[PDB]
């Protein structure tokens, strides 16, 4: 009689309409990428299609249960994303136009180009083209040509199309009664109806920029380091308490510092570890190097792979004839029925790949058993941060050495260690200034606090401040650097990369409390420990069911971020950093520019 | 779910066994046979049902399922659902829920 006995009952019957076609959704998808045919693409879009409607026909039916009336917190939160209507609530040219907004800016990043300028017959795309090139690209004027003429005719053209998404993606979030956009992605974190453990969408705003300032000590020391290495090629443009050029990053966008781990090791003297040349004479094949990985997860108690994950497994492509995406990624359809789709070679990466990519099938085998619409990672950040502690696990020499791919003699000291943070370093401490920088930048261009022409003018300004780096080539406001960005032209979160950081740190720090390891945080090893996999085991059946406040409390026993996981495991490397720039000025100024004297 | 005294959706609306139940039980693995390519919904099951089986009881009835006191009258709507389901069945699927 009561409207909890009806919703309950159109949320059972949701969940077997919606695993059968979200399926076949995703199984369509798997045959596109695995195959490149005429089918394959057809089926992709009906099947994306059929799925694609299904909530929007599934949305009419939830709009008309109230939540007021449901005092059970598991059945608000499924119909708490069904209640959305999407782009429904946009108007119907604004609803329409905004799929041509974003297939349009998706495909010019695609098919974007830079051509050579010594060659102008040869154009690269950027993408190998481009972001090979400006990796092991040392040169100055050839780095600054396709880092500066990318943004010319891609920047400059993508600020009208982004200009439509800004207006139209914020006509949606108002619709649905939000402040702005902004807060449209903030919802993630939202949590409400639980007395004690209510997360506003407003407190991640002041989450990330107060756990920041912790941040600053870590970085300002690992940015004055690589500054003083690159300091003896062009002494004139690198100041010392300037900021580096924004195109030697390593990279076109520089998201990642590991391209500059090369020229920043510590010593060259000591060898380094690596599984390339050990894999090599043990010759190993890819499907020995997923089977090496599973018993890892037996050694903590989770449960091994199903037969069907290994027989269905993609580990390489065969030629040109049918050719398959090698970018790694973790495919969850549904029915229990898990693959991976991986280009599988022999490389020091690649074993650590495969834990990443096994970790995230690892994951979705615990919360298999909950709903449908209940199936999900507690946020957006627990995705990838599940699958970095397996990978960190896997990178410490204790577990090399174990399987048999480093010699049992390799010496480990400092001068060893020393080395290896500073890699771990590059791509933890560098993704985080860049991912609070940018993120940070678009919730203010969405909330309406810098106007269309200081969109260019904030965003140097306030990089400077925030990653110390100032542009070669001073820039209008006819430019968009986040236009050109994958995540901010294909509509993605970009703010899951800061906070999976925090995460996966806090998880080693805990992991390692209930393995009973002794020593730095780097040098614990979760193998062989089946008490540390019972604890993690709890929280990875819950998924999003349960407010991930209070998941995130059963494992590290914190009702939020916190960066003191962060300061221990790259304390040593702190401590280290701190004596080599004595003689350097730790820190960097706003008020210094290369084409400014 | 078989077994005496069980619960669940397939036990207390589609077949249940009693306390008593002297009986055995016997399984194995059709997706060999039953499962092919692109699903088979010939086997179905009854998702709702007004109250729960009796022992040893069988009901094919395909009278629309009533949620709440709005009335059917057979024609698909808010709050009248049809209780029958189709198994998806495909040799893809887990092998948990493998027919």
């Amino acid at each position: 009689s009561t409207i909890e006995e009806q919703a309950k009952t159109f949320l059972d019957k949701f969940n077997h309409e919606a695993e059968d076609l979200f399926y076949q959704s995703s199984l369509a998808s798997w045959n596109y990428n695995t195959n490149i045919t005429e089918e394959n693409v057809q089926n992709m879009n009906n099947a994306g299609d059929k799925w694609s409607a299904f909530l929007k026909e599934q949305s009419t039916l939830a709009q008309m249960y109230p939540l007021q009336e449901i005092q059970n917190l598991t059945v608000k939160l499924q119909l708490q994303a069904l209640q959305q209507n999407g782009s429904s609530v946009l108007s119907e040219d604004k609803s329409k136009r905004l799929n041509t907004i974003l297939n349009t800016m998706s495909t010019i990043y695609s098919t974007g180009k830079v051509c050579n300028p010594d060659n102008p017959q040869e154009c690269l795309l950027l993408e190998p083209g481009l972001n090979e090139i400006m990796a092991n690209s040392l040169d100055y004027n050839e780095r600054l040509w396709a880092w500066e003429s990318w943004r010319s005719e891609v920047g400059k053209q993508l600020r009208p199309l982004y200009e439509e998404y800004v207006v139209l993606k914020n006509e949606m979030a108002r619709a649905n009664h939000y402040e702005d956009y902004g807060d449209y992605w903030r919802g993630d974190y939202e949590v409400n109806g639980v007395d004690g453990y209510d997360y506003s969408r407003g407190q991640l705003i002041e989450d990330v920029e107060h756990t920041f300032e912790e941040i600053k000590p870590l970085y300002e020391h690992l940015h004055a380091y690589v500054r003083a290495k690159l300091m003896n090629a062009y002494p004139s443009y690198i100041s010392p308490i300037g900021c580096l050029p924004a195109h030697l990053l390593g990279d076109m966008w520089g998201r990642f510092w590991t391209n500059l781990y090369s020229l920043t090791v510590p010593f060259g003297q000591k060898p380094n570890i690596d599984v390339t040349d050990a894999m090599v004479d043990q010759a190993w094949d890819a499907q020995r190097i997923f089977k090496e990985a599973e018993k890892f997860f037996v050694s903590v108690g989770l449960p091994n792979m199903t037969q069907g994950f290994w027989e269905n497994s993609m580990l390489t492509d065969p030629g040109n004839v049918q050719k398959a995406v090698c970018h790694p990624t973790a495919w969850d359809l549904g029915k229990g029925d898990f693959r991976i789709l991986m280009c599988t070679k022999v490389t020091m990466d690649d074993f650590l790949t495969a834990h990443h990519e096994m970790g995230h099938i690892q994951y979705d085998m615990a919360y298999a058993a909950q709903p449908f619409l209940l199936r999900n990672g507690a946020n957006e950040g627990f995705h990838e941060a599940v699958g970095e502690i397996m990978s960190l696990s896997a990178a410490t020499p204790k577990h090399l050495k174990s399987i048999g791919l480093l010699s049992p003699d390799f010496q480990e000291d400092n001068e060893t260690e020393i080395n290896f943070l500073l890699k771990q370093a590059l791509t933890i401490v560098g993704t985080l200034p860049f991912t609070y920088m940018l993120e940070k930048w678009r919730w203010m261009v969405f909330k309406g606090e810098i106007p269309k022409d200081q969109w260019m003018k904030k965003w140097w300004e306030m990089k400077r401040e925030i990653v110390g780096v100032v542009e070669p080539v001073p820039h209008d406001e006819t430019y968009c650097d986040p236009a050109s960005l994958f995540h901010v032209s294909n509509d993605y979160s970009f703010i899951r990369y800061y906070t999976r950081t925090l995460y996966q740190f806090q998880f080693q720090e805990a992991l390692c409390q209930a393995a009973k390891h002794e020593g730095p945080l780097h040098k614990c090893d979760i193998s062989n420990s089946t008490e540390a996999g019972q604890k993690l085991f709890n929280m990875l059946r819950l998924g999003k069911s349960e407010p991930w406040t209070l998941a995130l409390e059963n494992v590290v026993g914190a009702k939020n971020m916190n960066v003191r996981p962060l300061l221990n495991y790259f304390e040593p490397l702190f401590t280290w950093l701190k004596d080599q720039n004595k003689n350097s000025f730790v820190g960097w100024s706003t008020d210094w520019s290369p084409y400014a004297d | 779910q078989i077994a005496p005294g069980q619960t669940g959706k397939i036990a207390d609306y589609n077949y249940k066994l009693p306390d008593d139940f002297t009986g055995c039980v016997i399984a194995w693995n059709s997706n060999n046979l039953d499962s092919k390519v692109g699903g088979n919904y010939n086997y179905r099951y009854r998702l709702f049902r007004k109250s729960n089986l009796k022992p040893f009881e069988r009901d094919i009835s395909t009278e629309i399922y009533q949620a709440g006191s709005t009335p059917c009258n057979g024609v698909q709507g808010f709050n009248c659902y049809f209780p029958l389901q189709s198994y998806g069945f495909q040799p893809t699927n887990g092998v948990g829920y493998q027919p």
